[PDB]
């Protein structure tokens, strides 16, 4: 089950990585 | 629709994806 | 006597290098 | 003689300026001072400092340039090109506190 | 035909999205079902050393090599 | 071979001192055109 | 090893030391979003 | 919110070069990078604690950070035995949270803040061509480093002790009381030769010397910082240096690369500041353990000397065979058996202690040999065992980093000098300095 | 300005000299002269050296009955190791030669000379107005030489492991290195050989394209390259092309030098032995295993236990 | 108080993730922090105090 | 007879090459 | 080894002399 937790944590991190960039691009943020 | 560029790209790609699927499944084979 | 032949060849090559350095042909 | 200075001269010892440049422009600054043109004398000696007239004793001591020395901007440029090595005022103020 | 138009075409997207997984699963089954071993002849990990032969195979024949490999194989 | 040691030391020190003072003599780089 | 009080959170720890190498990649995708101007 | 290529003249791949003039962005970048360093420290500490078992020695599972804390002497018993693991966890979590704080600060300064600090904060503002402010910053940070060194001295001398590996009957935590503060011995290391048998500063053997050197360097750093705060560079100093940001980076790169090489050598050779009980034996140590254990076994079973012993070129009695190249090795488990004239026979004939024997066995088995494939033993090893000494990892990594940073010094120094001269952009195509020279014949 | 120091400085820094001297030249020149003189004299005539330090001298001098491909300056004897061994520490000149000091002398002087050569390259680049970093490109062979001659002996703890200053000695060093460590099966050596092959390829291709274009054009060569293979937009301008040419081999050689230095501390290449195992535990040989057999052969053959 | 430690720690990760996501969003967007200082200030304050709570809870056990 | 061979070879190489160098320089 | 000596001597003399004659003619 620990492998599942590691996979979910990796997915969360790799989704949060570009989440900020995508949200800023969607809005009128300075990039 | 049937240009030589299309023929080249498809001839390269189709075996490529077939082999990638074969290899990724092949890696999970129990030794 | 092969040693003397080897040294002769090496010294001759060094001489070719020296002449190529210091006695260059000016362009055209 | 300043007019005929070559453009993009790189000296043998990385000088970037002909040796006569600094001395001759120090002389021209001295003669400007002798002409009662202090306002341009300060600029001439500033450009001399830029050229690398590293010597500092005569400019402070030389009486011939003393007439232009009275102007405060002369001491200002001397300070920003010859900074006091030890901040006596700062250390004294810190000691007081 | 510039690449942008073909990339943005919906027909391209749908046909490739339906075909690519088909080929991927085709390869997956082709290896997992064991058909690859039979067609290409690679032995599975549990018949490298047949009971009659406990050493590595060796051919020793140029013309009459077919039944020789039959004997070595299996 | 004390003599050879001292000879090598003096020649090396001479070379090193000349090297250091030669760099010390060079005046700083600057941009006249700026 | 890790104290029992934080034993169930072993997996997240296993992922933490790999985090820094992602930052550079983040920068790159940012430059991709900005279109490499 | 970066600039354009046209506006600054630097492409995306040279992006950070646009921050030379800007101060707020540069400051935020530096703070964020410090946060990244501390984040890695904390995360690695937590992971290493998570994958650590106190029973086995740390060098058997690839531990590189916990040995440092052990050297400081936290949760370490006599002989290197592990007592408690809580100190490592607390250290890691403290590092990680401090990293979080630093990252927040760096992000705030880099994203939303004064891009230039000179206009609004004259105390913190600066200009590269300026000299007094550079000296002020240098003095502040010199004082900071001196405070760090004195903190280490305070920890070693008070509030616990450091793990001395030269204590009798194996290593243990000890409290220093009389560090060697004599200047002669302190600077003898700095003047010592770097070749075999001398080793420059890598030949320090006693923790006394370490503490004394740290005292001296901390005091010197504090004094130098105070000096530089109140002082301006000498006329010759302003004449021999290039005063620009890139030049400062160049000098820093050169210094840090030299220190990287020095640290690589120290990690490979030194064993006082790096106890063998934590990092593992060095190559010479493993070879000498091989020879010593074989001699002990031969003496036990059969029961100078032709069995595994010979005479060094100087004359001292040394271990025989290919191990003779390591005749300068010194270690806690071998020092008692060595007389003034090298190894004296009576010592090994009579003076033998069991802990030395088992230490020698455990060291000879775990030699610093391995493969990049994480398989211990010689490259031609038929079987598979997982082992690579942490000393090899440290040495290789830090050598590579030092070499690369030296190359960085070369590049940046060249670029800074060219820019200062004013022809970094290229030749003027009108007044080529070569054209003003006579033809070469 | 007639002072001895002034005129001597002017002569040293002058570009009027046939070969630019520069201040880096001050240390560069004498060091290389000493190195080459000692090397030539040792190669021509010198007694055998006890490389392994068990009283089994190895002839390596030309005059002592060996050929050019076999003559070499034997490295320092194994007995000394890392100790500093000039003339004035040896008991006698004959003992100095028997142990193998001239190799140490040559290597030290040569390393100093190459570093000073890098320095003078930078210095003349600054003088002429050209851009400074040609020394950076030169750092590849210098790094490799330092790794071969200095870093590897330091890692192994003895100066006898340095590359012998000969041809057959170089082959012996390479073979022994393959035996001890899998230099062939290491990613950094792979990068180095890739760099060398790519450098040869790019040199040949660039020469062909440029010499064919020079007719009486660069657009024609660009189109030729873009039509020969499918990358039409490849190296549009000369600046990027020539920078890529500079960058590829330099990075390759940097990486191979770093790999050699990494192995100096016993961090060998990949070890794929018994990687493939059939059912119920047998060993199936792979090409890696034949490579391992060859490595075992060389390793067990070079180590003279007696 | 092992369960209390656990729940406080879970809350720590949740709030840390929320802050890490929000911080760049609020600062990067133009005029997104000068008008929203209070929210981020409260977030960081509660983060710090609950970190202290986790610490004191651990010190208890 | 090694001495004779080396002496003869030196006498044929050094002087004739010496003349050739000067003549090459002249033209 | 006489064959080696004569072969080496010929290879040094004939081609280098050949080149020298041409160069002398050119200048
Ligand atoms: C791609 C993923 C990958 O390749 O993942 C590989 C590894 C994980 O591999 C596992 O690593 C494990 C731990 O190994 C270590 O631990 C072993 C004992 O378990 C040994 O004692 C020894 O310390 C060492 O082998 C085991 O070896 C496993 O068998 C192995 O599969 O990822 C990691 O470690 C992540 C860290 C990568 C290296 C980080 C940089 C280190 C810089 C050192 C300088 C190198 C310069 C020279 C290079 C040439
Ligand atoms: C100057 C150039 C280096 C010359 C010296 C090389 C060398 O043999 O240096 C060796 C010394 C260490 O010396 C060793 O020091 C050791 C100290 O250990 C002894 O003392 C220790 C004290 O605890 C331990 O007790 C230990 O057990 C005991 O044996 C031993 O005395 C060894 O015999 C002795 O060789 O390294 C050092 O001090 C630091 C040296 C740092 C430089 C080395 C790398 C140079 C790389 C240049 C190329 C880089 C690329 C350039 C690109 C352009
Ligand atoms: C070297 C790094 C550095 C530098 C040069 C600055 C400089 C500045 N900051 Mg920044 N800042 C930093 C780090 C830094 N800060 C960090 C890490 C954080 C996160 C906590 C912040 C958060 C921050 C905010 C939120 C604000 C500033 C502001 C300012 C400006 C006013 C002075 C100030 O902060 O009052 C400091 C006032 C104090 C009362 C603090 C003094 C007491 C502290 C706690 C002493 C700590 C020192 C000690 C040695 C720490 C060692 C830690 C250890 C790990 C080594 C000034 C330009 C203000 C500004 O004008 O914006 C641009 C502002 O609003 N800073
Ligand atoms: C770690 C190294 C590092 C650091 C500290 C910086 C820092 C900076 N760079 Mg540089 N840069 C880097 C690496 C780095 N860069 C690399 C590797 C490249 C090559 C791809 C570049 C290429 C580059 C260019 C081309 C430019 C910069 C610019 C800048 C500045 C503005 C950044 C910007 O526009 O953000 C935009 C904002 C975002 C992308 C959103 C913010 C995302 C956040 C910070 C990350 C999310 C995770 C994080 C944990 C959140 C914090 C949580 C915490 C509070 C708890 C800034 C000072 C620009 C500049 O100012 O030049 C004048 C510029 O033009 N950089
Ligand atoms: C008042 C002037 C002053 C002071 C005191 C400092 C102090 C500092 N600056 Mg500098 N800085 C200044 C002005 C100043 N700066 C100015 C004017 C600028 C230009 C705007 C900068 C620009 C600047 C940059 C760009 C950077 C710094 C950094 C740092 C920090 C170094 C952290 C580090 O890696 O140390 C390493 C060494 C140690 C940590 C050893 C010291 C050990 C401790 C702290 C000493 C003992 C005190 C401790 C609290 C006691 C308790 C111990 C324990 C119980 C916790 C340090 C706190 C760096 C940093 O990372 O800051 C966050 C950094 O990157 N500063
Ligand atoms: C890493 C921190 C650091 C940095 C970057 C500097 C940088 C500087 N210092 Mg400071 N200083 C520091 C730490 C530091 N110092 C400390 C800790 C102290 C206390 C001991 C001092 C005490 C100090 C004084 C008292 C003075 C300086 C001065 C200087 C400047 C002159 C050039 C120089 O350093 O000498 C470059 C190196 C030399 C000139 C060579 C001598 C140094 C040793 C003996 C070299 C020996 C080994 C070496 C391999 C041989 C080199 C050969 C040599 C002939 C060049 C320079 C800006 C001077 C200045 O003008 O500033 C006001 C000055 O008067 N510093
Ligand atoms: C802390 C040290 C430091 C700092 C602050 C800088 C800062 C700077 N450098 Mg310098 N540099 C350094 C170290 C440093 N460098 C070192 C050590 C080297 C030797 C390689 C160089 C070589 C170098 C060159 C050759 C150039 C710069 C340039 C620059 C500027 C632009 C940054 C850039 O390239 O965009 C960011 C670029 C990237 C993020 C691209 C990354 C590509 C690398 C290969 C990624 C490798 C990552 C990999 C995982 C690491 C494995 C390590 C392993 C071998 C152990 C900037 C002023 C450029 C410039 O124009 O200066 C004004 C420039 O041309 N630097
Ligand atoms: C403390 C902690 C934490 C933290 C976090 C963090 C710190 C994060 C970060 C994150 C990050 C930092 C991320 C990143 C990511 C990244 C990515 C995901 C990337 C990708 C990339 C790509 C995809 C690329 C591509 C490309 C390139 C390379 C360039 C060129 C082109 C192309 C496009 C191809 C959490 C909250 C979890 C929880 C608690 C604990
Ligand atoms: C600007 C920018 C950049 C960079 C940046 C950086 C570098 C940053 C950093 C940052 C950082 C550096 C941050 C940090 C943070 C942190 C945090 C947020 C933390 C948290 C924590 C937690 C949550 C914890 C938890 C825990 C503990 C305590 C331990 C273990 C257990 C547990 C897990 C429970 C770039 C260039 C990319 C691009 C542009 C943008
Ligand atoms: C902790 C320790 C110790 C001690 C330590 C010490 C005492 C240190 C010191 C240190 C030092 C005291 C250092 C110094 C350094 C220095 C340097 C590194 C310098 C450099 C310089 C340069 C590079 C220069 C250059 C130049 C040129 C060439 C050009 C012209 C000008 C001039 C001259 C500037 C002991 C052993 C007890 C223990 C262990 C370790
Ligand atoms: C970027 C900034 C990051 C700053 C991070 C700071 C890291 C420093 C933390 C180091 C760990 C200190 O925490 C630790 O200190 C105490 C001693 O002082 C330890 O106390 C214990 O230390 C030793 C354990 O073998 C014993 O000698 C002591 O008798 C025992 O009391 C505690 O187990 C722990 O609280
Ligand atoms: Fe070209």
């Amino acid at each position: 089950i620990e492998l599942a937790l590691t996979l979910v944590s990796l997915v969360l991190v790799v989704s949060a990585g570009p989440l900020v960039v995508v949200l800023l691009s969607a809005r009128g943020g300075n990039l | 629709i049937f240009t030589v560029r299309w023929l080249a790209i498809h001839g390269i790609a189709v075996p490529t994806i077939f082999f990638l699927g074969a290899i990724t499944a092949m890696q999970f084979i129990q030794r | 006597m092969e040693a003397l032949v080897y040294t002769f060849l090496l010294v001759g090559t060094l001489g070719i290098i020296f002449f190529s350095i210091f006695f260059r042909d000016p362009p055209r | 003689i300043i007019a005929m200075e070559p453009r993009n001269f790189v000296g043998d010892n990385f000088s970037r300026n002909t040796p006569i440049y600094k001395v001759t422009q120090y002389n021209i600054a001295c003669c400007y001072s002798m002409l009662d043109q202090v306002e341009e004398a300060i600029k001439s000696l500033d450009a001399a400092m830029l050229s690398g007239f590293d010597n500092y004793d005569q400019i402070r001591r030389d009486k011939n340039l003393s007439k232009a020395r009275a102007n405060p901007k002369f001491q200002a440029v001397l300070d920003k090109y010859d900074e006091p090595v030890v901040n006596w005022n700062a250390v004294k103020a810190t000691f007081g506190a | 035909r510039p690449f942008s138009d073909i990339l943005t075409s919906i027909r391209y997207w749908v046909i490739h999205s339906i075909t690519v997984p088909a080929l991927f699963i085709a390869g997956w089954l082709f290896v997992s079902t064991g058909l690859a071993y039979d067609v290409f002849g690679t032995p599975r990990p549990n018949e490298y050393f047949t009971e009659d032969r406990q050493e590595a195979p060796l051919i020793t024949d140029r013309f009459n090599a077919l039944e020789q490999v039959k004997k070595l194989s299996g | 071979m004390l003599t050879l040691k001292i000879f090598v030391y003096t020649v090396v020190t001479f070379f090193v001192c000349l090297f250091i003072f030669g760099f010390l003599s060079n005046d700083p780089a600057r941009n006249p055109g700026k | 090893k890790l104290p029992e009080a934080y034993a169930p959170f072993a997996p997240i720890v296993d992922v933490l030391p790999v985090i820094p190498v992602f930052f550079i990649l983040l920068a790159f995708v940012w430059q991709a979003a900005v279109s490499f101007r | 919110g970066g600039r354009d290529q046209e506006t600054t003249g630097f492409a995306w791949w040279s992006g950070n070069a646009r921050l030379i003039n800007l101060s707020g962005k540069l400051l935020g970048a530096h703070v964020a990078h410090a946060g990244l360093i501390v984040f890695w420290a904390g995360a690695m500490n937590l992971f290493e604690v998570s994958h650590f078992v106190p029973e086995k020695p740390m060098y058997e599972q690839g531990l590189i950070l916990l040995p440092h804390i052990a050297t400081l002497g936290y949760g370490v018993g006599p002989g290197g035995e592990i007592i408690d693991t809580f100190p490592y966890f607390v250290s890691g979590v403290l590092h990680l949270i401090s990293s979080a704080v630093l990252g927040f600060g760096g992000v705030y300064h880099s994203l939303i803040g004064p891009e230039t600090l000179e206009e609004s904060y004259p105390f913190f503002g600066y200009v590269w061509k300026d000299k007094n402010k550079m000296t002020n910053i240098l003095g502040y940070h010199l004082i900071m480093l001196g405070l760090g060194a004195w903190l280490l001295v305070w920890k070693a001398m008070y509030f616990g002790g450091v793990y001395d590996t030269w204590a009798p009957g194996g290593g243990d935590v000890r409290v220093i009381t009389n560090p060697t503060t004599n200047a002669a011995v302190i600077f003898g290391y700095l003047v010592k030769s770097p070749f075999g048998g001398d080793g420059w500063i890598c030949s320090v053997d006693n923790m006394e010397d370490i503490i004394g050197g740290h005292i001296w360097i901390g005091t010197l750093e504090i004094l130098g910082g105070i000096w530089h705060i109140y002082t301006t560079p000498w006329p010759w100093a302003r004449r021999a240096f290039v005063w620009s940001g890139e030049a400062y980076l160049s000098y820093s790169l050169g210094a840090i690369g030299v220190m990287g090489f020095i640290a690589c050598c120290m990690s490979w050779f030194n064993n006082t500041a790096y106890p063998s009980e934590f990092y593992g034996p060095t190559g010479p140590e493993a070879s000498q353990s091989q020879a010593f254990t074989f001699l002990v076994r031969d003496q036990r079973l059969g029961a100078g000397l032709g069995k595994y012993l010979m005479r060094s070129p100087t004359g001292e009695i040394i271990f025989g065979g290919e191990t003779m190249r390591f005749w300068d090795f010194r270690g806690p488990w071998l020092e008692p058996l060595r007389g003034p004239n090298g190894l004296d026979l009576n010592k090994l004939k009579n003076d033998i202690q069991p802990w030395q024997e088992r230490r020698a066995a455990e060291y000879m088995t775990h030699a610093p040999l391995g493969s990049l494939n994480s398989v211990g033993g010689v490259a031609t090893e038929i079987n598979a065992v997982n082992f690579v000494s942490p000393r090899s990892w440290l040495a290789c990594s830090h050598f590579c980093l030092g070499f690369f940073f030296f190359i960085g010094h070369l590049w940046h120094a060249g670029r800074a000098r060219a820019a200062a001269a004013g022809f970094e952009k290229g030749i003027d195509r009108f007044d080529e300095p070569v054209l003003s020279m006579r033809p070469l014949d | 300005n007639s002072s001895l120091w002034a005129r001597f400085c002017e002569w040293i820094t002058s570009t009027e000299n046939r070969l630019y001297i520069g201040w880096f030249g001050v240390i560069m020149i004498p060091c290389l002269l000493t190195a080459t003189s000692v090397f030539i004299i040792a190669f021509i005539a010198a007694p055998p050296v006890d490389i392994d330090g068990i009283r089994e001298p190895v002839s390596g001098s030309l005059l002592y009955g060996n050929n050019i491909i076999t003559g070499a300056v034997i490295p320092t004897s194994n007995a000394i190791g890392l100790h500093f061994y000039p003339i004035w520490e040896a008991a006698s000149l004959d003992e100095w030669l028997y142990n193998g000091g001239p190799y140490q002398l040559i290597v030290c002087h040569f390393l100093l000379g190459v570093y000073c050569y890098m320095g003078r390259e930078w210095e003349l680049s600054f003088r002429l107005g050209m851009r400074p970093w040609i020394a950076v490109a030169y750092s590849a062979p210098v790094a490799a030489a330092s790794a071969v001659f200095l870093v590897y002996p330091i890692g192994q703890g003895s100066f006898s492991d340095g590359m012998p200053l000969g041809i057959s000695g170089t082959f012996n060093f390479m073979i022994v290195f393959q035996a001890e460590h899998n230099i062939l099966m290491h990613p950094f050596h792979m990068l180095g050989v890739a760099g060398v092959f790519g450098g040869s390829l790019f040199s040949a291709m660039h020469g062909s394209l440029v010499t064919s274009s020079l007719i009486r054009n660069i657009v024609a060569a660009h189109g030729y390259f873009g039509r020969l293979i499918f990358q039409y937009a490849s190296f549009n301008n000369s600046r990027s092309l020539h920078f890529f040419l500079a960058a590829w081999p330099v990075i390759g050689i940097w990486f191979t030098a770093l790999g050699l230095s990494t192995m100096a501390f016993n961090l060998n290449g990949f070890n794929f032995n018994q990687s493939v195992v059939d059912s119920q535990g047998r060993v199936l040989n792979t090409w890696a295993d034949i490579i391992n057999r060859a490595n075992l052969g060389m390793e067990v053959m070079h180590e003279r236990n007696a | 108080m092992t369960s209390i430690l656990q729940v406080a720690l879970l809350a720590l990760i949740f709030v840390s993730f929320a802050l890490v996501v929000g911080v760049p969003v609020v600062f990067a967007t133009p005029n997104g922090w000068t008008d929203n200082k209070g929210a981020v200030f409260s977030g960081l304050s509660l983060w710090l105090l609950l970190v202290f709570v986790v610490g004191i809870l651990n010190s208890f056990v | 007879n090694i001495y004779g061979l080396t002496a003869t070879a030196l006498f044929i190489i050094i002087p004739t090459s010496f003349l050739l160098i000067l003549y090459v320089k002249t033209a």
